[PDB]
């Protein structure tokens, strides 16, 4: 752009006026708000700032330069691109083990901004072998360094399309297993988010989270004083129970069911929602796991949410109950319990406000309840299905056949099959 | 039962103001 003698003194060989200029740029880029990154970029000072991060540059020069480049990288994607194109990332990484503690926090912050920009830059940071120096930071004690490193670590684990290199990010699991025992709240939060990202994938990824003894602590963190800790911990727990029955049983054995019960009455609506989603994944298991959910007294608050909670939460409670109802074939007492807890009317009432998908989910639940009813009255020699009466007395029999008006060709068959078979 | 659902139906960039 324009600057002399602030760019020239930046290009000076005098180490003092090199620092004085860099500090000026840093103070400018440290946005109270809204900071003039573009005019700093077009001033052509970025490549020089990158030079100041070289191995044997003065410490305070490395610090101020990395700080300045950090804020430039915190801007738009195009502004972050400028830092990347200046080959600054490999120097950020080198400072993670060469620089002092203060310099390390600057560098790891910058890498967080770069990795948080896109999946491309996230992968690029990983391709530059950043993981090993980053994991080395957690050998340090300074809380502020640990806090920032954990944040950057979560940024490297985040993203699904595409997901990061598993062979790389999975190396952070033993470190994350320790980080969730931290006394620092913000460190806890980001560590739990990082785990939720890693636990989101195939059974191999889930098993890796299990093998480092993480689930036990996650369940304990569900009762943390802060909802900022509970939410990512719940997300991670919810991800693990998306695996097979064995992996789901581990979470149950860690005492997740009583914890989930308390979360059903959480002030945060989305915590309620994902608690129901988690339970629904567990009720989605085998007979004994559905029974465990029942024995943990989870159904009554679920039924209560199925009728009075917001739709996004209500639809998740539907999944939980609808799943559990499927189990009623192998154990009819499951259906008997569900019906006795008054689930039929909230299910039926949901049919007239739900999505095309949730209605289909609800219809399967009601069908499982009905199918159990006929199986029982046939084996006991009765003339009337009381579950069919319960539905009719709840006024849902009509709602069942107010769903064939619906133009989806398969909300259509079950709806009238129910009416044709039971009514 | 019938499932599982991987999904139910943090802060990308930060500035250093010290």
């Amino acid at each position: 752009a324009e600057l002399p003698q602030m760019t020239q003194q930046l290009n000076s060989d005098d180490m003092q006026e090199q620092l004085s200029a860099t500090v000026k740029f840093r103070q400018i880029l440290s946005r109270e708000h809204r900071p003039p990154i573009d005019v700093v970029i077009q001033a052509g000072v970025v490549p020089r700032l990158v030079e100041f991060m070289r191995e044997n540059q003065p410490e305070m020069l490395q610090l101020e330069a990395a700080w300045a480049l950090t804020n430039i990288a915190s801007g738009t994607s195009a502004q972050t691109k400028v830092v990347v194109d200046a080959d600054a990332v490999p120097l950020f990484i080198q400072l993670l083990y060469t620089g002092s503690v203060e310099v390390k926090e600057q560098a790891i912050w910058a890498l967080g901004n770069v990795a948080g920009d896109s999946t491309d830059y996230r992968d690029y940071v990983l391709q530059c072998n950043a993981m090993e120096p980053i994991l080395g930071l957690f050998n340090s004690n300074k809380p502020s360094l640990i806090r920032t490193a954990t944040w950057t670590l979560s940024n490297l684990c985040r993203g699904k399309k595409p997901q990061p290199d598993w062979s790389v990010v999975s190396q952070a699991l033993p470190t994350l297993a320790k980080l969730i025992y931290s006394m620092d709240t913000e460190t806890l939060v980001d560590a739990c988010w990082a785990i939720s990202y890693l636990s989101d994938g195939p059974q191999e990824a889930i098993q890796a989270v299990i093998d480092v003894r993480i689930p036990k602590r996650l369940v304990e963190l569900l009762s943390h004083e802060s909802t900022l800790v509970q939410t990512p911990a719940l997300r991670a727990v919810g991800n693990i129970v998306t695996g097979n029955d064995l992996q789901t049983q581990v979470v149950i054995n860690a005492g997740v069911l009583p914890a989930l019960r308390l979360l059903l009455s959480s002030p945060k609506e989305n915590i309620k929602k994902e608690a129901c989603w988690t339970i629904s994944n567990i009720t989605a298991g085998n007979t004994e796991q559905i029974q465990a959910v029942i024995d943990a007294n989870l159904i009554p608050p679920l039924v209560k949410l199925l009728e009075v909670a917001e739709y996004k939460t209500k639809k998740e409670a539907c999944w939980a109950i609808s799943n559990a109802s499927s189990g009623g074939l192998q154990r009819p007492d499951i259906i008997r319990y569900l019906v006795s807890q008054g689930c039929i009317k909230p299910l039926c009432d949901l049919l007239e406000i739900a999505d095309n998908r949730i209605i289909e989910v609800t219809l399967d639940a009601l069908e499982n309840i009905l199918k159990m009813g006929e199986a029982d009255k046939e084996a006991r020699g009765l003339n009337i299905n009381e579950n069919a009466d319960f539905i009719e007395k709840a006024g849902g029999m009509e709602k069942i056949f107010n769903c064939q008006q619906n133009e989806n060709d398969k909300i259509y068959e079950k709806a009238y099959k129910i009416i044709e078979t039971y009514f | 039962t019938r499932k599982k659902r991987k999904d139910p139906d943090s802060n990308s960039k930060e500035n250093k103001i010290d």
